[PDB]
């Protein structure tokens, strides 16, 4: 039913090799032409990605920041109620960054901080003015 | 196989079941009921095995039908039947047997056989047997033809056949229990030993022979499952499907290293494009860093819009951080992937120029037993025979295979140095023409009832004709005869005063510089009691070493030797000999094989006899006159002794039944 | 013939 295993021997293949004399020759250059085309890109592309890897030289270890090891709070500070208005029309609706903004409030205390403040702090008006950018 | 069940293998014959042979003498039991038919199978394997256990003696019926049992020895006709049948195809009381029952005084009809070659020798001693008279006509001053054996003091060793390719169910087997033949055994392991003169090591050995195997199945894939069989409107060849299938093996290995460097790009084309990603954002990361250095230079105290920016930006920059580190996370993957696949990268070459000489030798192999160019063999047939292997183990004859053809020549009028230079055959019987080769002047006609044609089909070939047909061979004989292929393969003989070769290897190759010389003294056969060493010249270079002097082939054959055991244990050789089969005017050439665009149904169509057109117009269609036997005529075993042997003792049996009558198929 | 094959496998 089947050749031997590792014989490659469609019936597509033979067709094209015997479809003159020469053709089993030609098909065969033009696949070695064809793997020194990619052998070079391959080579090309190696030198670029050593150029962009020199770029990244260091990493970001100059530009990091120490962790701040913080416990959570309830208790809404006027400063941290003003530091969410802002954070609030700074992030849209992305609490854990109004969260990480705040730093002692979680995502819930965030997330439940909108619906009590709404009326009072003019949160509508704010997200309103987020969506304008 | 053993019993009576043995008999039947070790004469080619079903067991079991009734030949298309014996359908035709015995139609009366084919359409009988399968109770009879059990019966007669048993009978026949019966006597079979009684003459196969003691052929040294005639087996008579009486004999026979003696050893039998009951039930089996009630219907004496049956006994006599099957007993008649057997005789007279050569099953039983062939070759050299004590007869029992003395020659008949008298003779019955005349044939003529032209050439004593082994299937001419058998065909003459089987009528004989059967009471003709029987004269052979031979070209050569020996008789034998194509079994030739040099003999020079003890030294000897055959420039023909030599090997009986085992006894399982081999008619051989019956000559050798009845003529001291010292059939000696070959033992299958042999070393290459490439150009330089040293052994390619088992590794490479190995895989390349593996290859080959390989290689030869794919062909066989090619021709009877992709139906790769024409190709330019001309039969496609071995040879040429050979080439096919190593290019569609070179082309694969190419198409897989392209898969695998395409897979690489795809990487490294993505690792590009997450570098940009990196690159942008250690800047991102650059310009919010310094934004916030300067929102938090502003010291305190401040307000809120400028406490929110510092611990705004102080967000956005962990963000960022954060993101940069998941993409040298990824930029990490990668990395370790790139070198997992070049690590892995798949084989560069199919075969190499050391590799494919090694395969060259494979090839000369093929080519040395087909005794053709592959480029000549028949995809679809060139195996065909393949079905009839003997088994058991392949044999050589150490005083020489001729032994046999003068054994089988005792008891026979042979006339030797007699080249038939015309054959005429008409309704009223046929002459034969033949002339002295010593002196060509001299001219004889031989009168026979028929004649039985043993010429090698190169002779058949010769063109011009070497022998006339009175009249003309039909055109369907003579298109089977070119259709057909005459091979040819010679060798080498080399006599030394001492052994300087592995005594107990009998055979060793020598591999091959090019593709076109890989035949050239590419086997060295150590077969003999004396000091000899063989060198086979197949392939095309069998053709070509012919027109070379001896003393050049055999300074090859030295220089060879040199190499392998070095230039000081290989002495000068006492006796060289090297023949020229093509070349030989009684051969013209060696063995036949299966050409493109033949078949084994030319084979067939060689033994068809000739029967000729009625002398006076209107008179009743004649018997058959020239019947052919010799190898090229059995389809089932061509180019093979017992081949020769086999056909000689079937055209005995179907002239015997047409002069003599059969008194068996009533 | 293929059986005058050396080495056969
Ligand atoms: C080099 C070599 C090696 C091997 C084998 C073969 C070869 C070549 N062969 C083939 C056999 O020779 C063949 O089966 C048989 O010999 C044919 O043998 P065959 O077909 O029965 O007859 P022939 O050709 O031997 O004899 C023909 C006769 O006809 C004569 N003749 C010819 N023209 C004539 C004319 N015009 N007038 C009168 N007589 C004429 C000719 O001189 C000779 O007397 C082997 N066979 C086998 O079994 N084992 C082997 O090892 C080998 N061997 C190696 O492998």
């Amino acid at each position: 039913r089947k050749p031997p295993k590792g014989m490659f021997l469609s019936q597509e293949d033979v067709e094209a090799v015997s479809a003159n004399a020469t053709a089993a020759t030609t098909v065969l250059r033009q696949l070695d032409m064809e793997l020194v085309s990619v052998k070079r890109q391959i080579q090309n592309i190696k030198q670029t990605n050593s150029a962009l890897k020199e770029k990244l030289d260091g990493g970001i270890e100059p530009y990091r920041l120490p962790e701040v090891i913080q416990k959570c709070n309830a208790r809404w500070t006027t400063e941290e109620q003003l530091l969410a208005v802002q954070a609030i029309r700074k992030y849209g609706r992305d609490f854990q960054a109004i969260s990480d903004v705040i730093g002692n409030k979680s995502v819930v205390q965030v997330k439940n901080f909108f619906v009590n403040y709404r009326r009072r702090f003019n949160i509508d008006e704010v997200l309103q003015e987020w969506e304008a950018e | 196989p053993s019993g009576v069940e043995g008999a039947a293998f070790q004469s080619r014959l079903p067991h079991d079941r009734m030949t298309s042979q014996e359908a035709a003498c015995f139609p009366d039991i084919i359409s009988g009921p399968q109770q009879t038919q059990k019966v007669f199978l048993f009978i026949r394997n019966r006597t079979l095995q009684l003459w196969l256990d003691n052929p040294k003696i005639q087996l008579t019926f009486e004999a026979t039908l003696q050893q039998l049992e009951a039930p089996y020895n009630s219907d004496t006709v049956l006994v006599h039947r099957v007993h008649s049948y057997l005789e007279r195809h050569g099953l039983i009381n062939f070759g050299i047997y004590k007869r029992i029952k003395p020659l008949p005084t008298k003779k019955t009809g005349k044939v003529i056989i032209i050439g004593s070659g082994v299937s001419g020798l058998a065909a003459a001693r089987q009528l004989q047997s059967f009471g003709m008279d029987v004269t052979l006509l031979e070209a050569r001053d020996r008789v034998g033809g194509r079994v030739a054996t040099f003999r020079k003091g003890n030294y000897v060793a055959d420039l023909g056949a030599m090997v009986v390719t085992g006894l399982g169910g081999n008619p051989m087997a019956v000559v050798s229990k009845q003529v001291n033949m010292e059939l000696a055994k070959i033992k299958q392991k042999c070393p290459l030993y490439e150009a330089n003169g040293q052994a390619v090591p088992k590794e490479k050995d190995e895989m390349v022979e593996q290859e080959f195997n390989r290689l030869l199945e794919a062909t066989s894939y090619l021709s009877h499952q992709l139906d790769f069989n024409v190709l330019n409107n001309k039969p496609v060849s071995l040879g040429q499907a050979l080439e096919v299938v190593i290019q569609l093996q070179e082309k694969h290995v190419k198409d897989e290293q392209i898969e695998h460097w395409k897979k690489i790009v795809k990487t490294q084309e993505e690792l590009k494009e997450l570098l940009n990603k990196m690159v942008n954002l250690k800047e991102k990361i650059k310009e919010l860093h310094q934004q916030y250095k300067e929102a938090s230079e502003v010291k305190p105290p401040r307000d809120i819009t400028a406490e929110f920016l510092v611990k705004s930006k102080h967000r956005d920059l962990t963000a960022l951080c954060k993101e940069y580190d998941e993409l040298a996370e990824t930029q990490g993957k990668l990395e370790e992937k790139l070198q997992e696949l070049e690590a892995n990268p798949p084989s560069d070459v199919y075969l190499s120029s050391r590799d494919r000489q090694i395969l060259d030798w494979h090839f000369a192999n093929l080519e040395f037993a087909n005794a053709t160019p592959l480029s000549t063999l028949s995809l679809k047939h060139w195996d065909q025979d393949d079905d009839f292997e003997f088994t058991g183990s392949h044999l050589t004859v150490r005083n020489g295979y001729s032994c046999v053809p003068v054994a089988l020549a005792e008891g026979l009028d042979i006339k030797l140095n007699t080249a038939v230079r015309q054959v005429r055959y008409t309704a009223s019987g046929c002459e034969v023409i033949a002339v002295n080769t010593r002196s060509t002047s001299q001219t004889f006609i031989y009168k026979c009832d028929a004649v039985l044609c043993t010429l090698p089909l190169g002779v058949l070939k010769q063109q011009p004709p070497a022998v006339q047909f009175v009249p003309p061979l039909p055109e369907w004989k003579t298109s089977a005869v070119q259709r057909m292929g005459f091979g040819n393969l010679n060798k080498v003989v080399l006599c030394f005063d001492r052994v300087f070769w592995d005594p107990s290897v009998n055979l060793f190759g020598h591999v091959g510089s090019t593709t076109a010389s890989r035949g050239e003294l590419f086997l060295f056969w150590n077969l003999y009691k004396a000091p000899i060493l063989l060198a086979l010249v197949a392939g095309e270079a069998a053709g070509i070493m012919e027109n070379i002097s001896d003393d050049v082939i055999v300074g090859r054959c030295l220089a060879i030797l040199k190499g392998i055991f070095g230039s000081s244990a290989v002495p000068q050789p006492k006796e060289t000999v090297v023949s020229r089969w093509r070349a030989d005017p009684w051969a013209r050439g060696s063995y036949s094989y299966v050409a493109a665009g033949s078949s084994g149904n030319d084979y067939d169509l060689m033994a068809q006899p000739i029967t000729p057109g009625p002398s006076i117009p209107g008179a009743p269609q004649p018997i058959p006159r020239l019947f052919f036997a010799g190898e090229h005529t059995i389809r089932n075993y061509p180019a093979t002794v017992h081949g020769a042997l086999l056909s000689g003792l079937r055209e005995a049996g179907r002239i015997a039944d047409q002069f003599l009558g059969a008194m068996y198929t009533l | 013939p293929r059986s005058f094959l050396v080495r056969k496998p």
